[PDB]
C-alpha cells in the first residue's frame, strides 16, 4: 500500500478536463474508415470562405433583397452604404465569419470585404470604399472617408473588387461582443464619379458584398453562442 | 501512458495542425494566380 | 572640466543650456526607442515625422508663492496643441511617443525651496466625491494648463489634496516614482528621459494619457528680505522618438 | 557571500557618505563606509520576497449566496439567489488588492479553488447533498436566466460540478487582452464626455455563474460559495507607492471624505523618543 | 488498481501549498508579452530605494509639513529630532520600508538614513547625528548621544549625508512589530556648532530625511498588513 | 512530472534570483561613483 | 548683471514666412536656444542658413 493524500478539487467534474476512461464495449472494432472528401480541420480553414452580407438590413422580415446593395444611375458625390464593424452583431452576425466568431471571446487579425457589381456589362461606374480606424466617427462625406484606407473601385470585365481592413489596433486582440474600447472602425462606400447606364436600360442595379478572414486572423477563448437556445428539450 | 487497453479509452486527441483551407476556398480547375487577371 | 552640472540637450531645431543641474534621471534605466517588429501587432508602416515633431515645447509658465500646492501635467495631453506634433495627434488612429521633460526654477544664493519633480506612469486620479464618481474627461486633459492642485474642487473633476498624490497614496513615496528635487541652493533644472511605458505597443493618443509630470514644493519658498515672494517655474518638454500610426480623418473629443 | 566586509580606520579625501539627493540616486552606502566593521556573512537568498512567492498564495477574493428553494412561483430567479453570479474581479476585497497595486501592470496564471458550504437556518430535517454547478460566462455569451436555462448546458463553456463541503480547484491562463493587466489605467474607452473613467472599461472579463443542479427538498438551504485566488508564473512591472487611505469602490482610486489622518501624531515633540 | 493508503491531511486546503490544476481552457493562447521597462523580481529590489520620512509627526491632520524637520539660527548644544527605531511602526510605518516591512514577520540588516538640508546657499551648519544601540535610553544630550554610532555633518556643496544604521543585535533577527526584547535602538541629532544664515535672510531652514535598506538587509515570514482592512465588500 | 497539457497547469514558478535594483535606485544618465563627489 | 544674480531666457529665429512672433510660445515654436545665465557668461545662437533660393540680396 503505497501512501497518497487527495488535494482540494478531487472528485469534481469539469467538462473541459481530458483524461483516460475505462471504455464499455472493451473489444469492439469500429467500421473502418472510407475516404471522403471535404475534410475540416480547423475552424480557421472555413472563415476564409467568403459569404455574401445581408448589408441592406431595412427590410421589416428576412428577404433576399436584404443582401442587395442598390445603386442609382447619375448620382454624383453621394454615399452608397455604411456600416460599423462590430463582427459579432449586426449585418456581419448572420455570416458564416460572424456566426464563427461567436463561438470565441476574442478574434484579431485582418478582414476581406469584397463586392461583386452586377449591372448591364455596358454600363460603367467608379465608387470608393473606405475603412476608417478607430478614434473618428463614421465619415460623413467622401472627403472625409478618403483620408482613411481606402480604394478607388473602377467597375469593368473583373466583376468584384476585395478591399482588406488591415488591423489597426492598440491592443492585440478585440471582444466579439461589442467593446467599445475594443471598437474596429467603420466602412462606408461612396460614388468616385457615377453609375452610369447605356441606351435602352433602366432602374437601380446591386452590388453583392461579401465577408471573409484574412490568414493573419485569431479568435480564441471558446464561449457559447447568443445564436442559439431553446425552452424545452426536443423529442422525436 | 495509457492504463487501460482499448483506443476509445485515451484522452483527446491533439493539434491535426492539418490546416488546407484550399479546398473550400479555391476548388477551380484551373488555378488562379493572385495578380494575373481572373478571366482572360 | 565637464560637470554633472553643465548641460546641453539639442533636440530638432531646437537647443537647451542649463549650467546648475542635477546629473539627469532616465526612467527605469531605459532611453525611449522605437517600436520593434517582433512587439509591433497593427500591420500599419506607422509615420516618424522626426524633426517637426521630436523638438522641445515650452508650456506656460507657473508661479511659485508661499501658498502653492503643486501641479500636474498629463501626456501626451499637456502637448495636444504644441506644432505638428499636436496635428499628428488628432489625425492617427494610433501614436507612441518617449519624452525629454526640463523642468527650469532659479533664485539666488538667498532663497530656500525644493520642488520634487516626479513622473508617474498611469496616474489614475480619484473623484474628491469619494464612492465610485468617476472623473469625467475634461478635468483629465486640461492641456498645456495642466491641474493646478491649489484651485478648487469642481464637480467632476478630481481631488486636489497633496498628501494623498490625487489617488489615495502618501506624498512621502512619490519617490519609487523616476523623479529629481530642484533644491534652490543646489539644482536650477530637473531633466527626466521618459521612455515609453504601456502594456500595449502603440495606443490611443486622446483616450489614454501614459504618465502625469508632478512638481509639487515640498519646503515652502522663503525668499530673502524684502524680496518678492515669488518665482516662476517654466516646464519644457520635447516628444522623442514618435511614432504615429492609422491616418484619417482626425479625432473630434470632448469639450 | 558577505553581508559586510572587514573595515578599519578611514582618513580620506574620498567620502562615500556626502551626496546629493537632489539627482534623484539612492546611492548604495554601507554599514563599512562609515564605522570598522568586521566580516559576517549574509546566510540568507531572499527566496520569501520573490515576487512569485509574494503573489503566490490563495487569497479570498469573493464570497457569494445562492439557495435552493422551491422556484414555484418566482417571478425572478436571480433575485431569489435561486442562482446568484458574480462580475469577476480581483479588487472587491482588499487584503489581496492593496498587495497587487503596489505594481502597475501585473501578468500571471490563475488557479482559483472554490469553496461552498451550506447553512440551514429553518430548523430541518435530511439534507440531500447538493452539487454546485459553477460556470464561466465570458461576455457575449448568453446568461443565464432561471435557475435551469438551455444556459446551463454549457456545451462550449467551462464548467466545473463540485459538492457543497467540497471544492473545486482548477485554473485559468492569463486571459487578459494585453501584454499584462493594468493595475491602473488614466484612460477612457473612448473620447466621450460622459464615459467612466478609470479600468472599469478594461476590466472586462466577463462574470461566473453559480447555482445548485438539485431540486428543492422540503426545507431551504442556504448555500455561501467562497472564491480563493493564487496567482502562478507572475511578472510584474513599474512599483508604486503603497495605498495609504482606504478603498470606496472597484476600479477607482477614490479614497473617501473626511478620511482619519494615516500619519501617527506623536505623543510628545519632534524631539521625543 | 494499484493499492493505497489516503494520510491525515487529505481533502485539506491550504492557502499557501502548490500543486498542479487542469486548465479551465485548454488551448488557448495568450496574448504575445511585449517589453515594458520596470520590472520588479523581488521587494528587496524595491525597499533599497529611499523615500522621505514624516518624522515632524506633531501635527494634528496629515500635512506636508509632516515631512519638515526645522531647524533654527544660533541654537548651540540643542537638540533637532529624536526618534526610536521601530521601523514597522511610529514615523517609519507610512514610509515605503514601514510599508513593506509590515508584510514580514522579521527583519534583520543596516538601515540607510539620510538627511538632505535647504537652507539657503549662503548659510552653513554642523550637525550631529547618533545611533544608540539597543541597551542605553534615548540619548538626553549631545554628550551622551555621541559616545554611541555618530557622524558630524558638515552642510556644504554636497547637499546630503547618509547615515547608516548599523546592524548591532544579539539575537540575528528582529519582529517588526514593536518587540522589547527585539528592540533596536534611538536615533537623534544635534547642533555640532549651529546653523548661521546670511545676511537678509532670516526664520526657519528645513532639512528632509529618507529611509531605505542596505543590501544588508533580510525581510522573513509573510503575514497580512496591519495597515488595511475593511467591512464590506467593495463593488463597481 | 507535469500530469496536464496546459503551461497554465503547471505550480508556482521557482524564485527569480534575478534582482538588480539599480533600475529603481540608480536611473541617472551620469554614472555616480560612491566616494567621488555627486556634482562636480 | 551682478555675479549673485540669475535668469533664464530664450532666443528664437524665425525662418522667413512667418510674422513676427508675438509671444514665447509662437517664439519657442521655431529655432531656440534656453540660455542659463551662469559662470559661463556669453551664449552664442547661431542663424542656421534656412533658406529655397542659395542667394539672399544684402538690400
Ligand atoms: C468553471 C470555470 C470558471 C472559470 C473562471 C475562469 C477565469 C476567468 C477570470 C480571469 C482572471 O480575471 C481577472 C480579473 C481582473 C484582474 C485584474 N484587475 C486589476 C486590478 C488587476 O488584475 C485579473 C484577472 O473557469 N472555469
Amino acid at each position: 500500500g503505497l501512501p497518497t493524500t487527495t488535494l482540494p478539487g478531487s472528485g469534481q467534474f469539469l467538462t473541459t478536463d481530458d483524461r483516460q476512461s475505462p471504455s464499455a464495449l472493451p473489444n469492439y472494432e469500429p467500421t473502418p474508415r472510407i475516404h471522403i472528401p471535404g475534410k475540416v480541420h480547423n475552424l480557421l480553414e472555413i472563415i476564409q470562405v467568403d459569404t455574401l452580407i445581408p448589408m441592406n438590413n431595412t427590410h421589416t422580415k428576412d428577404e433576399v433583397n436584404s443582401y442587395l446593395i442598390p445603386l442609382n444611375a447619375n448620382r454624383q458625390n453621394e454615399q452608397v452604404f455604411g456600416t460599423n464593424l462590430f463582427i459579432g452583431d449586426g449585418v456581419f452576425k448572420t455570416t458564416l465569419l460572424g456566426e464563427i466568431v461567436q463561438y470565441y471571446t476574442h478574434w484579431s487579425g485582418s478582414l476581406r470585404f469584397s463586392l461583386m457589381y452586377t449591372g448591364p456589362a455596358l454600363s460603367s461606374a467608379k465608387l470608393i470604399l473606405a475603412y476608417t480606424p478607430p478614434g473618428a466617427r463614421g465619415p460623413q462625406d467622401r472627403r472625409e472617408a478618403m483620408l482613411g484606407t481606402h480604394v478607388v473601385w473602377d467597375i469593368g470585365l473583373q466583376s468584384t473588387i476585395v478591399m482588406t481592413i488591415p488591423w489597426t489596433s492598440g491592443v492585440q486582440f478585440r471582444y466579439t461582443d461589442p467593446d467599445t474600447y475594443t471598437s474596429a472602425g467603420f466602412l462606408s462606400c461612396w460614388y468616385q464619379t457615377s453609375l452610369i447606364l447605356p441606351p435602352e436600360t433602366t432602374g437601380q442595379v446591386y452590388l453583392l458584398s461579401f465577408i471573409s478572414a484574412c490568414p493573419d486572423f485569431k479568435l480564441r477563448l471558446m464561449k457559447d453562442t447568443q445564436t442559439i437556445s431553446q425552452t424545452v428539450a426536443l423529442t422525436e | 501512458i495509457n492504463y487501460y487497453k482499448d483506443a476509445a479509452s485515451t484522452s483527446s486527441a491533439g493539434q491535426s495542425l492539418s490546416m488546407d483551407p484550399s479546398k473550400f476556398t479555391e476548388p477551380v480547375k484551373d488555378l488562379m494566380l493572385k495578380g494575373a487577371p481572373a478571366l482572360n | 572640466g565637464y560637470s554633472d552640472r553643465v548641460q546641453q540637450i539639442t533636440l530638432g531645431n531646437s537647443t537647451i543650456t542649463t549650467q546648475e543641474a542635477a546629473n539627469a534621471v532616465v526612467c527605469y534605466a531605459e532611453w525611449p526607442e522605437y517600436l520593434p517588429d517582433v512587439d509591433a501587432s497593427d500591420v500599419n508602416k506607422t509615420s516618424k515625422p522626426d524633426t517637426s515633431v521630436c523638438r522641445f515645447y515650452t508650456l506656460d509658465s507657473k508661479t511659485w508663492t508661499t501658498g502653492s500646492k503643486g501641479w500636474c501635467w498629463k501626456l501626451p495631453d499637456a502637448l495636444k496643441d504644441m506644432g505638428v506634433f499636436g496635428q499628428n495627434m488628432f489625425f492617427h488612429s494610433l501614436g507612441r511617443s518617449g519624452y525629454t521633460v526640463h523642468v527650469q526654477c532659479n533664485a539666488t544664493k538667498f532663497h530656500s525651496g525644493c520642488l520634487l519633480v516626479v513622473v508617474i506612469p498611469e496616474h489614475q486620479l480619484a473623484s474628491h466625491e469619494g464612492g465610485n464618481v468617476s472623473v469625467k474627461y475634461t478635468f483629465t486633459h486640461p492641456g498645456e494648463r495642466g491641474i493646478d492642485l491649489s484651485s478648487a474642487n469642481e464637480v467632476g473633476g478630481p481631488v486636489k489634496d497633496v498628501l494623498y498624490n490625487m489617488n489615495g497614496t502618501l506624498l512621502g513615496n512619490l519617490l519609487i516614482f523616476p523623479h529629481q528635487f530642484i533644491n534652490l541652493r543646489t539644482n536650477n533644472t530637473a531633466t527626466i528621459v521618459i521612455p515609453y511605458i504601456n502594456s500595449v505597443p502603440i495606443d490611443s493618443m486622446t483616450r489614454h494619457n501614459n504618465v502625469s509630470l508632478m512638481v509639487i514644493p515640498i519646503a515652502p519658498l522663503t525668499v530673502p528680505t524684502g524680496a518678492t515672494p515669488s518665482l516662476p517655474i517654466t516646464v519644457t518638454i520635447a516628444p522623442m522618438c514618435t511614432e504615429f500610426s492609422g491616418i484619417r480623418s482626425k479625432s473630434i473629443v470632448p469639450q | 557571500t558577505v553581508a559586510s566586509i572587514s573595515s578599519g580606520p578611514k582618513h580620506t579625501q574620498k567620502v562615500p557618505i556626502l551626496t546629493a539627493n537632489e539627482t534623484g540616486a539612492t546611492m548604495p552606502v554601507l554599514p563599512s563606509d562609515s564605522i570598522e566593521t568586521r566580516t559576517t556573512y549574509m546566510h540568507f537568498n531572499g527566496s520569501e520576497t520573490d515576487v512569485e512567492c509574494f503573489l503566490g498564495r490563495a487569497a479570498c477574493v469573493h464570497v457569494t449566496e445562492i439557495q435552493n428553494k422551491d422556484a414555484t412561483g418566482i417571478d425572478n430567479h436571480r433575485e431569489a439567489k435561486l442562482f446568484n453570479d458574480w462580475k469577476i474581479n480581483l479588487s472587491s476585497l482588499v487584503q489581496l488588492r492593496k498587495k497587487l497595486e503596489l505594481f502597475t501592470y501585473v501578468r500571471f496564471d490563475s488557479e482559483y479553488t472554490i469553496l461552498a458550504t451550506a447553512s440551514q437556518p429553518d430548523s430541518a430535517n435530511y439534507s440531500s447533498n447538493l452539487v454546485v454547478q459553477a460556470m464561466y460566462v465570458p461576455p457575449g455569451a448568453p446568461n443565464p436566466k432561471e435557475w435551469d436555462d438551455y444556459t446551463w448546458q454549457s456545451a462550449s463553456n467551462p464548467s466545473v460540478f463540485f459538492k457543497v463541503g467540497d471544492t473545486s480547484r482548477f485554473s485559468v491562463p492569463y486571459v487578459g487582452l494585453a501584454s499584462a493587466y493594468n493595475c491602473f489605467y488614466d484612460g477612457y474607452s473612448h473620447d466621450d464626455a460622459e464615459t467612466q473613467y478609470g479600468i472599469t472599461v478594461l476590466s472586462h472579463m466577463g462574470s461566473m455563474a453559480f447555482r445548485i443542479v438539485n431540486e428543492h427538498d422540503e426545507h431551504k438551504t442556504l448555500v455561501k460559495i467562497r472564491v480563493y485566488h493564487r496567482a502562478k508564473h507572475v511578472e510584474a512591472w513599474i512599483p508604486r507607492a503603497p495605498r495609504a487611505l482606504p478603498y470606496t469602490s472597484i476600479g477607482r482610486t477614490n479614497y473617501p471624505k473626511n478620511t482619519e489622518p494615516v500619519i501617527k501624531k506623536r505623543k510628545g515633540d519632534i524631539k521625543s523618543y
